[PDB]
């Protein structure tokens, strides 16, 4: 019952002072615990050690604009002038020896959402079937969705006016530099794709719709 | 207290 | 300072696996090892801990007689045995340092993916993408890497050499199939006048193919 308390989730605004609540367990008030950072496809990053009166010991390469703070079992991690760069999975751990056993805790993690960020639009590259897999009587149109901030989108396609579900998979978002991309694909028989006039990537993302359309023809 | 060698 | 994990494991349910954790220009047996696992959603759940001088381990509860943690001076290496996989074992998992004195994880392995499934081991089809309907300075390539598993699989254009304007999108995922594509924006100079190809190895299934671009 060495137990770390965090808020699923946290939103500030570009620029503003951010506060985060790691909470020991009562019976454990008084421990250290350590800070980490993690980024998705990186390793967790070490942040700092954090002890019951405030005092703090940062790890390297992380920014002044980030301190550590205490009060009873409540264990703060404060970041100033909030960036894009410090949206993460901010996690505290705590170590103990308990019936004679070292362990170390993680609480759940506080996902930290940097709002007001200006967003980027994807732009798209579509490519058709090539002449090699048609002859396997299989045609797959690719949707390559490019630079786009912040991370959710949705994906159709369409035949002619008319959306298709059916052979439609669509990537989750990869961060790439401070914007994310994403692929869908379309799979179709070679006679689908030679019986339509035209086929439509559309990309729905922050309420734009960004469309690319293919032609047999 | 807090144990802190492994 | 490094923690140089094993590569990507492909294990059967009701396997087990073995990773490894290599200490690089640190002293190996001066830190102890603590392995993670990477939670489904977010957050991270500690597995255990070796300390190598004193061959010492303890575990999370949930991992006694599920992790096995051994330490080899010899080769300042690190192994984590995981027994009887289930999918709920496929993750990432790290290797950590920590000082004997205090409970910062200071420096982290890049992390070992382990898939646990019973899915058919498929070499990827690779088709190569000419430019959309061509003309211009500038010229988009594509390659489709269709229908494989597991991950992951390594594209690179002409081999690492065409190292500019290259994008690879992530992997969709479908019926334990993957399919991604890549493509690389290359000077109407270069190509077609230079072969161009995408390179795709796929170490689970032993296959490398490089796939020219051709024009139409
Ligand atoms: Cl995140
Ligand atoms: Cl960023
Ligand atoms: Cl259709
Ligand atoms: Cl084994
Ligand atoms: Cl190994
Ligand atoms: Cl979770
Ligand atoms: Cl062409």
């Amino acid at each position: 019952q060495l137990v770390l308390t965090q808020s699923s989730s946290a939103s500030f605004s570009l620029g503003a002072s951010a506060k985060l609540t790691c909470t020991l367990s009562s019976q454990h008030s008084t421990y250290t615990i350590e800070w980490y950072q993690q980024q998705p496809l990186k390793p967790p990053k070490y942040v700092m050690e954090l002890k019951k009166d405030g005092s703090h010991s940062t790890g390297d390469g992380i920014p002044d604009r980030f301190s550590g703070s205490s009060s009873g079992a409540d264990r703060y991690l404060s970041i100033s002038n909030i960036q894009p760069e410090d949206e993460a999975i901010y996690i505290c751990g705590v170590g103990d020896t308990i019936k004679e056993q070292f362990v170390y805790v993680f609480g759940g993690g506080t996902k930290v959402t940097v709002l007001g960020q200006p967003k980027s639009t994807p732009t798209l590259t579509v490519f058709p079937p090539s002449s090699e897999e048609l002859k396997e009587n299989k045609a797959t149109l690719v949707c390559l969705i490019s630079n786009f901030s912040p991370s959710g989108v949705t994906v159709a396609w369409k035949a002619n006016g008319t959306p298709i579900t059916q052979g439609v998979d669509t990537s989750n978002p990869t961060k790439e530099g401070n914007k994310f991309m994403a692929s869908s694909f379309l799979h179709l028989t070679s006679d689908q794709w030679r019986s339509h006039n035209s086929f439509t990537c559309q990309v729905t993302h922050e309420g734009d719709t960004v469309e690319k359309s293919l032609s047999p023809a | 207290v807090q144990i802190l060698n492994k | 300072v490094q923690l140089q994990q094993s590569g990507a494991a492909l294990v059967r349910p009701g396997t087990s696996v073995k990773v490894s954790c290599r200490a690089s220009e640190y002293a190996f047996t001066n830190y102890v090892i603590e392995w993670v696992k990477q939670r489904p959603g977010q957050g991270l759940e500690w597995i255990g801990v070796i300390n190598p001088g004193s061959g010492g381990t303890n575990y999370n509860e949930k991992f006694k007689g599920k992790a096995t943690l051994i330490a080899d001076k010899s080769s300042s290496t690190a192994y984590m045995q995981l027994s009887s996989l289930t999918s709920d074992d496929s993750a990432v998992y790290f290797c950590a340092r920590s000082t004997y004195y205090s409970g910062a994880l200071d420096y982290w392995g890049q992390g070992t993916s382990v898939t646990v499934s019973s899915a058919k081991t498929t070499a990827p089809s690779v088709y190569p993408l000419a430019p959309v309907c061509t003309t211009g300075s500038s010229v988009t390539l594509g390659c489709l890497v269709k229908g494989y598993f597991p991950e992951p699989v390594t594209l690179t254009w002409n081999s690492g050499s065409l190292s500019s304007g290259v994008h690879t999108f992530p992997a969709v995922l479908q019926s334990d199939l993957y399919t991604l594509s890549s493509s690389v924006t290359v000077t109407s100079s270069t190509w077609p006048s230079q072969s161009i190809t995408c390179n795709v190895a796929h170490p689970a299934s032993s296959t490398k193919v490089d796939k020219k671009i051709e024009p139409r």
